[PDB]
């Protein structure tokens, strides 16, 4: 078939700046006997589906924003975004229909703002959980920017290694900062026979490492 | 106003046939230029399409799939069908249907939700639900989803009332072949005493749906 | 010339 290439891979931008997604074709989409581009730009924001921007390589779909501009002809196209708002936040994919659809692998668009410092909680297991024979320690690292933090989990005063997984949230389209979750997992038994959990969280926005603990039973 | 409801298996095992239906109103394939388009996706990938139907009934199949799949629609013209035969872990995706461009045009127009499809031989299980108990300017509380296959849960917070501040993580796979994520919301503090937080946890492949009231924990 | 995945 005919294969679209993006490019960059992925861009990070700051609110009101002006970008330009660029999509590479294998093959000419321009039809002499018409004067039309067959391509196609879509917008998927994370958890949604893909929605139309523009066909025919320039026209919008309406309700489209003046702000996202296709251009482009023969091999060559363009998505401009004229003043990046946070909600634009999402992948932005081509797609020709001169020959059977296909895409391009995609451009992921990034908001670039301001450091935000996380704000850290720390949740004991649930005596619901108990009963079961397994114990789930959480860490939430919360509305934090940039994505990168490192997490250390202490059971009475001692380092933690291979018992914690993380989980870190795509961009928010809002606020545009990230969440992230560490989950320790003990049995029931180890959990029951330590007294002492402590969460300790490095980011950069944070003058120094900021630690939240509980013991086992105490309020 | 035109709607798309993928329908599918949630998992079904290597070498089944998969077997998609995709439910629509507001517009019919009995009407001129009108036809179906399938878009499948894998978790961090891009776009790849399957087959489009029109109202001719004329069925186009991606050239590199096209042994593999079979497009129909039903007398009534309300339904279209997807078969993928022989499914291999390659076609663990979403999938999404969508309206192909008005007036016989194979750009698309609207796409629905979309279905996650897993290529597994394991077996289905139900999620375990636990509180996470906020702590005594924000607070934070949230649910513990655990122990469930596959993917994917629905979180909500009152049935969809409360939305602001929810972030619900990715799933990270257990050393057990098990999915488990938390939702977690922050609040102001002085709404511990008087709002109800209750998180609506839906598991389609199980029909499991748990609905957890999270208050502040007794001493 | 266009082949589209589209009737004629
Ligand atoms: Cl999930």
């Amino acid at each position: 078939d005919i294969e679209l290439s993006q490019s960059p891979s992925s861009l990070a931008v700051s609110v009101g700046e002006k970008v330009t997604l660029s999509c590479k074709s294998s093959q000419s989409l321009l039809y002499s006997n018409n004067q039309k581009n067959y391509l196609a730009w879509y917008q998927q924001k994370p958890g949604q589906s893909p929605k139309l921007l523009i066909y025919w390589a320039s026209t919008r779909e309406s309700g489209v924003p003046d702000r996202f501009t296709g251009s482009g002809s023969g091999t060559d196209f363009t998505l401009t975004i004229s003043s990046v708002k946070a909600e634009d936040l999402a992948v932005y994919y081509c797609q020709q229909y001169y020959n059977y659809p296909t895409f391009g692998g995609g451009t992921k668009l990034e908001i670039k703002r301001t450091v935000a410092a996380p704000s850290v909680f720390i949740f004991p297991p649930s005596d619901e959980q108990l009963k079961s024979g397994t114990a789930s320690v959480v860490c939430l690292l919360n509305n934090f920017y940039p994505r990168e933090a490192k997490v250390q989990w202490k059971v009475d005063n001692a380092l933690q290694s291979g018992n914690s997984q993380e989980s870190v949230t795509e961009q928010d389209s809002k606020d545009s900062t990230y969440s992230l979750s560490s989950t320790l997992t003990l049995s029931k038994a180890d959990y029951e026979k330590h007294k002492v959990y402590a969460c300790e969280v490095t980011h950069q926005g944070l003058s120094s490492p900021v630690t939240k603990s509980f013991n086992r039973g105490e309020c | 106003e035109v709607k798309l409801q993928e329908s599918g298996p949630g998992i079904l095992q290597p070498s089944q046939t998969l077997s998609l239906t995709c439910s629509f109103s507001g517009f019919s394939l009995n009407t001129y230029g009108m036809g179906v388009g399938w878009i499948r996706q894998p978790s961090g990938k891009g776009l790849e399409w399957l087959a489009n139907i029109w109202w001719t009934d004329d069925k186009y199949y991606n050239s590199v799939l096209k042994s593999r799949l079979t497009i129909s629609k039903d007398t009534f013209n309300n339904q279209v069908f997807l078969k993928i035969s022989s499914v291999d872990t390659a076609d663990t995706a979403t999938y999404y249907c969508a309206q192909l461009a008005y007036h016989d045009n194979p750009w698309f127009a609207y796409w629905g939700q979309g279905t996650l499809v897993t290529v597994s031989s394991a077996s289905t299980k139900g999620p375990s639900v636990f509180p996470l108990a906020p702590s005594s300017g924000t607070a934070a509380l949230g649910c513990l989803v655990k122990d469930y296959f596959p993917e994917p849960v629905t979180v909500s917070w009152n049935s969809g009332a409360l939305t602001s501040g929810v972030h619900t993580f990715p799933a990270v796979l257990q050393s057990s072949g098990l999915y488990s994520l938390s939702s977690v919301v922050t609040v102001p503090s002085s709404s511990l005493g008087t709002q109800t937080y209750i998180c609506n946890v839906n598991h389609k492949p199980s029909n499991t749906k748990v609905d957890k009231k999270v208050e502040p924990k007794s001493c | 010339a266009p082949a589209p995945a589209a009737p004629a």
